[PDB]
């Protein structure tokens, strides 16, 4: 059961490998695009502003 | 002779409505009683009115008289109470642009070109730019407030 227990784990995180960063991106790449949505609206606001 | 940009002049404030609609609506009379009426003095037809008179020698006394200079409702330049608010209101709204419009510009291209620049070095120029855009955050909402 120990050779058969170290393949199916090694199946296993492969699919989970693809699924952490999948989900990562709505979260942490989600920040960037956040953040650089929120400087080009604070970008025309202040242009706005000094206009 | 701004015609769309005098009535945008002002602030977010509507309380400037009513100085400037009464002060467009004084030079429009002003202009319109100047070319309703004639630009010139008076005709005095006294060749005409001197022999047609009963009594002798009053037309041509009266035509002298009218010819020669009488009163008039004016005034002098000396109450300039528009003149002296004039360099008053540029010394407190003109002038203000020059340091507050002006730092909002240089902190507005120094916060782009540096947060849109490797790594740590990125970084740091980073941290700068975000202060400015809190500054300029808070700035904003003292602005409509």
């Amino acid at each position: 059961i120990l050779l058969v227990t170290f393949l199916g784990f090694i199946a296993l995180i492969s699919k989970t490998v693809a699924p952490l960063y999948g989900e990562m991106a709505k979260n942490r790449t989600d920040h960037v695009v956040g953040l650089l949505n929120q400087a080009r609206a604070d970008h025309v606001n202040a242009v706005k502003t000094r206009i | 002779l701004d015609w769309t940009k005098i009535v945008s002049k002002l602030g977010l404030s509507g309380q400037t409505a009513a100085a400037l609609t009464s002060f467009k609506k004084r030079n429009d009379e002003a202009k319109r009683i100047l070319f309703e009426l004639k630009q010139q003095p008076s005709n005095v037809d006294f060749a005409f009115y001197k022999s047609t008179l009963k009594n002798t020698a009053i037309v041509d006394k009266i035509q002298s008289d009218v010819s020669k200079f009488t009163p008039s409702k004016a005034n002098l330049s000396k109450q300039l109470n528009l003149i002296e608010s004039f360099e008053a209101k540029a010394l407190e709204n003109a002038k203000e642009t020059e340091s507050v419009v002006l730092a909002e510009l240089t902190d507005l291209e120094k916060t782009l070109e540096n947060i849109e620049s490797x790594x740590x070095x990125x970084x740091x120029x980073x941290x700068x730019x975000x202060x400015x855009x809190x500054x300029x955050x808070x700035x904003x909402x003292x602005x409509x407030x």
